[PDB]
RNA sequence: AGAACCUUACCUGGUCUUGACAUCCACGGAAGUUUUCAGAGAUGAGAAUGUGCCUUCGGGAACCGUGAGACAGGUGCUGCAUGGCUGUCGUCAGCUCGUGUUGUGAAAUGUUGGGUUAAGUCCCGCAACGAGCGCAACCCUUAUCCUUUGUUGCCAGCGGUCCGGCCGGGAACUCAAAGGAGACUGCCAGUGAUAAACUGGAGGAAGGUGGGGAUGACGUCAAGUCAUCAUGCCCUUACGACCAGGGCUACACACGUGCUACAAUGGCGCAUACAAAGAGAAGCGACCUCGCGAGAGCAAGCGGACCUCAUAAAGUGCGUCGUAGUCCGGAUUGGAGUCUGCAACUCGACUCCAUGAAGUCGGAAUCGCUAGUAAUCGUGGAUCAGAAUGCCACGGUGAAUACGU
């Protein structure tokens, strides 16, 4: 289990957090399991529309929700409907005032989490792995990414053995802090078993 | 007038403050003799007055906080030193022939996962 | 864990939060020593009497997601590997990798 | 004022419960609007009401460092008293005019 | 051993029954689980059959056993030799 | 080791008589990190031995010292088929250090009951020429003398 | 007087929050006795990486908790209630004590 | 990162079967609240209260009850079907690719060669020219300085004193964070191929990657984990669920890792000095009183630079013991008890009084460590009702040695 998770090692510098609020020990693993829940219930739900981050954020007893997705207009519906209908679940789950927020994702093909997802409902509906991989690393590219790697793992084209094949294309630094590394990851659950991709797209590095 | 130098070495944190006067030296209002129990101490603490021969010359008063004994009294030392480069500035070179200006960097090394300490690794075998 | 594991844990939960008026009332009576020793033995009998499951030193911390017994932290509420994997994420506000 | 954000509304053309003013009529009420903030340079304003009569530019819950100086701007007229209006208002800081077909793309925090 | 403030430990069930016993004057075996039931001095004379695990052996109480509990006059392993 | 070379790290003369030889004795007596009580026991020994040879407690030790001194050690280079233990010049720094480890030992082994007191008798055999590391140095320089055949 | 801790994971953030309070103060009232920064809290914490057996392997995470002391030495009608409206970023609990 | 119960997955009995956990209807009842006897308990039988959000009244959403099935459930098997996560060679300096060229081709070249470096580090050459992942740097921490801000932190100079920074105060110093500066072979000399570098010295707190951490290339071991989790045959009146008791703590024996010892560089007694880093609300718990003591009682201060845990110990001084199986050593066992906990029999920790094994430095062999390191000394934290000699942290004292390959 070489490698550490680019995400995490960077939060510090050029990544930031997701869920982001103070609390004591009393209260904080409440706050921790509610943010879980809101987050899983909004996965449930928007799995259609392509959503890449949660951002969670409570303060002063109201809990703010933060949607970056790909797609508002099906997240959202009609003006003010299906994010209203959210809210009132996401208060439910968490026992306080809510308000989401949709932050619209300029660019899903540079957004990894999306793409990982997008390579993911392509293995399950039953694509070629490699041409699925090809597709997802050439748009990075050509929509202006310094660099992406994809990796994908397990029963590939239902084999019997398993094995992982990846993809790289331009410069993927994963050992230089300072750089843009949007890294995330799914599962295909398919007919033969789970594959689990991994994408990492270098968007550029950041200069402070 | 009174003139000034900080000590520090390990977790130690030494006040030293020089004046003119006949050579009585207070530690955190105890003599010397009564604060260092141990002769290393006190020698390392008149080390730099040896060194450049105002020891008779001048009086100073110390607080020190932090560390044990021996980096207690090297921080002491140092800051005595320090003093002595801010009072004369022509026995510099003296000093760093001695090594006194040179703060003692060594800070205890943390104990690191997997080992025992900083660096004794468990117990190995084969079998 | 299973989920049998995690109902039991509940319930043993909700015992707790019912009984403990009572539990208590009943300790501090078997403790205080200005007091009639047929009581005390009255009060230590009540004890025996309720549930066990009400006692609090009876229930298991368990991980919150997946009701794993060890490897259990209490600022988070979560095991060892469920919490790093937050971390990781960004789940957990403050938290990133120490080095000193 | 340059972002208004009401509650329960689709497009500024549409039009609310228990109130006189349309809501273009509410963007030219509040686009009349004179804040004097004096720390920040981008603030917050939050206006909520609920009862039959006028509301005012006085009803706003202002903060610290942001004053209101005509306590007699009318925004809306609130007639039905199960009627309620929750308004969150951004005051920004220029020069000279920017409109809102510029200020369409130029917009970067997404 | 318990505090003395506390007292002795007995069943309460397991005490009842020997009280029972006792009313009656009856010397049939009262087969019980409560090995951690201290022996009292209204229980000599019993027979009380103590569960070891598997099965209840049958102790009868002498004016020795008080002091001690049930579990101590049942031995649960059952171990004769390694060769 | 094989990269590089590296200075000596640097000793601190000894408060009492200002020596740096004295304060490497006293190290290597030195155990557990408890330099001051060894410091004191070096100390005791050196006044009882003053006392009995008379001289300075300085000089004596010194004089001490050198009685137990190797001029030639040996160690084992074994290119054939069995060992060729091989005669080598002991450098100053080294001969030094030896003869204070062997007298430590000495020390350490001698029936007496107080430490400070087995050491002081020590210095006093080698300073008289008879005891345990001035055995010790015979005994390393007799191996050598037999296998000076090897240079 | 009104001594006021800031309490939040993120400095930077927590630095923004002071300083906006500062300048809430110092319009409305006078004399705002200063920022002063207390010790930090690091809370430690180290887990097994493995999902079943590896000792040896391990993650050291910690909580950066930051403390800021600011106080109000003259506490008017206009300043204390000032900061009513005056909300601060989230991720910044704080805690105000007159007296 | 903590088995008395619980945990628990195992055994023994006692029990349940659309079920402990969900969704769905049907229709019986508001949920729930209190209490009673039998039972080891699980469960199996009683007495009191309530009818809230809405009805061209065939009724509803929360929450119990019963039956049907659809289903639930499985710490059951396969890590040799998998994902994820992890170890490992190894923080070893390597592993590749594109285009070109060479070869019928597998392939080669680049990536070799002269030097150099911690480094496929850098230069020079050269059928290679370029690029990527890694060897470096960016990040945390530590070592010096400066600016800012000074309470709960500090006391240099001032006045007062209960001689306590405690109180006027002061913002110096320590310290506390936040932001900057600083180290780059940059400067000097020599060696070197007109080089990359190397050797020394100057300054400097720091010198050649300053010390430490994080960071683990392509891959290897069908390495580990289906019992964290997820996931592609088997059980479904039982390989599921509830309960009480027991077991996981067994004991001819063998091995691993530790602690404590075998003593005088020490043991014991009395006095006495100098830390750091942490934790704390079902929590940390001063002072005072009682107890030989573990603790008990009373009970402030405190979500904490404030109060509490909390006396650092080794050390230092004075006394004693005088090489003994001892005033070394503490196992073992008896008595009596304290606290936690429904509950300390199996099987907790700690205390007091007694008891006082083996052990006098350990065979063959075998491990760690290059500096604030080893060695030794205490201190804290997590899990946690209670239960560490383990683990993870913190400072104290503080060595030896490196000729060389």
């Amino acid at each position: 289990g070489q490698k550490v998770h680019p995400n995490g090692i960077r939060l510090g510098i050029v990544k930031p957090w997701n869920s982001t609020w103070f609390a004591n020990t009393k209260e904080f693993a409440d706050n921790l399991d509610s943010d879980f829940k809101v987050r899983q219930y909004l996965t449930k739900e928007l799995a259609k529309a392509s959503v890449s981050r949660i951002v969670i954020e409570r303060p002063a007893k109201s809990i703010r929700v933060t949607i970056h997705t790909a797609r508002p207009g099906i997240v959202i519906g009609k003006k003010g409907e299906d994010v209203e209908k959210l809210r009132k679940v996401v208060a439910d789950i968490a026992g306080v005032p809510a308000q989401i927020n949709i932050a619209e994702v300029r660019k899903p093909e540079l957004d990894a989490k999306l793409v990982a997802d997008s390579i993911t409902s392509q293995l399950e509906r039953r694509v070629m792995f490699r041409r699925a991989m090809k597709r997802a690393v050439q748009n990075a590219m050509r929509l202006g990414a310094k660099g992406i790697k994809v990796e994908v793992s397990g029963r590939l084209g239902g084999a019997e053995i398993a094995r992982t094949e990846w993809y790289r294309e331009g410069r993927v630094p994963l050992h230089t802090l300072r750089a843009d590394i949007d890294y995330n990851t799914s599962e295909a659950h398919t007919t033969y078993g789970v594959i689990g991709v991994k994408v990492w797209i270098f968007k550029g590095e950041i200069l402070g | 007038n009174q003139y000034y130098g900080t000590g520090r070495r390990k977790s130690s944190a030494a006040r030293v403050f020089i004046k003119p006067g006949n050579g009585k030296i207070v530690i955190n209002q105890r003599s010397l003799e009564q604060y260092f129990g141990r002769e290393t101490a006190r020698m390392v603490v008149r080390q730099p007055l040896e060194l450049v021969d105002m020891v008779e010359k001048l009086d100073l008063y110390i607080t020190v906080k932090g560390g044990g004994i021996s980096g207690q009294a090297g921080a002491i030392r140092h800051g005595i030193t320090r003093a002595l480069m801010e009072y004369d500035e022509s026995l510099r070179s003296e000093l760093r022939k001695a090594g006194f200006v040179t703060r003692d960097a060594r800070q205890v090394e943390r104990k690191k996962v997997g080992l025992r300490k900083a660096r004794r690794r468990p117990q190995f075998s084969k079998r | 864990a299973k989920q049998s594991m995690k109902a039991r844990e509940v319930k043993r939960v909700a015992l707790a939060d019912k009984y403990f008026a009572k539990r208590a009332e009943l300790k501090a009576i078997i403790s205080d020593v200005n007091a009639s020793d047929e009581d005390r033995w009255n009060a230590v009998l009540k004890l025996q009497t309720l549930p066990r499951d009400s006692s609090p030193s009876r229930q298991r911390n368990r991980c919150r997601q997946t009701g794993r017994p060890h490897g259990f932290l209490r600022k988070f509420g979560l095991s060892r590997i469920k919490v790093r994997e937050a971390a990781m994420r960004g789940e957990i506000p403050g938290l990133k990798k120490a080095s000193w | 004022v340059t972002e208004v954000e009401i509650d329960g509304v689709l497009h500024e053309y549409s039009t609310k419960e228990g109130v006189q003013e349309d809501i273009l009529e509410i963007l030219l009420n509040l686009k009349g609007l004179a804040v004097r903030v004096q720390g920040k340079d981008e603030v917050i304003l939050t206006l909520n009401k609920s009862g039959i009569g006028p509301v005012t530019a006085a009803d706003i819950t202002h903060d610290g460092d942001v004053e209101i100086v005509k306590p007699q701007h009318v925004i809306c007229h609130l007639t039905d008293e199960n009627a309620s209006i929750s308004m969150r208002i951004k005051v920004q800081r220029g020069r000279g005019y920017v409109p809102a077909s510029t200020r369409i793309h130029s917009e970067e925090d997404e | 051993p318990r505090s003395l403030k506390k007292g002795p430990f007995i069943d309460l069930h397991l005490l009842k029954k020997v009280e029972k016993a006792v009313e009656s004057g009856d010397k049939k075996p009262l087969r019980t689980w409560s090995r951690r039931s201290t022996i009292f001095p209204n229980m000599i004379g019993l027979t009380i059959a103590v569960h070891n695990g598997r099965q209840h052996v049958p102790v009868f109480v002498t004016d020795e056993m008080v002091g001690h509990k049930l579990g101590e006059f049942a031995p649960t392993r059952t171990y004769r030799g390694h060769a | 080791p094989r990269r590089r070379v590296i200075g000596q790290r640097k000793i601190l003369p000894d408060p009492k008589f200002g020596s740096e030889l004295l304060a490497k004795f006293v190290n290597i007596l030195m155990v557990d990190g408890k330099k001051s009580t060894a410091e004191s026991i070096v100390y005791s020994a050196l006044e009882t031995l003053a006392q009995r040879s008379g001289k300075s407690e300085l000089e004596a030790f010194e004089v001490a010292l050198e009685n137990v001194r190797p001029t030639v050690e040996v160690k084992s280079r074994r290119v054939g088929g069995s060992t060729y233990q091989v005669p080598v010049e002991v450098r100053p720094v080294r001969r030094n250090a030896l003869a204070m480890r062997w007298i430590v030992e000495a020390a350490r082994k001698r029936g007496d009951k107080s430490m400070a007191l087995r050491l002081a008798n020590e210095l006093s055999d080698a300073a008289e020429n008879k005891g345990t590391a001035v055995k010790k140095r015979e005994d390393v320089h007799r191996m050598a003398e037999a296998n000076k055949a090897f240079a | 007087r009104i001594r006021i801790r800031l309490k939040a994971f993120d400095h930077r953030l927590i630095d923004q929050a002071t300083a906006e309070i500062v300048e809430t103060a110092k319009r409305t009232g006078a004399q705002v006795r200063g920022p002063i920064p207390l010790p930090t809290r690091k809370e430690r914490f180290t887990v097994l990486i493995s999902p079943h057996v590896n000792k040896d392997a391990r993650d050291q995470y910690e909580i950066r908790t930051h403390l800021r002391l600011v106080d109000i030495v003259e506490p008017t009608e206009k300043t204390v209630d000032a900061l009513m409206r005056l909300d601060l970023a989230a991720g910044v609990d704080v805690q105000i004590s007159l007296g």
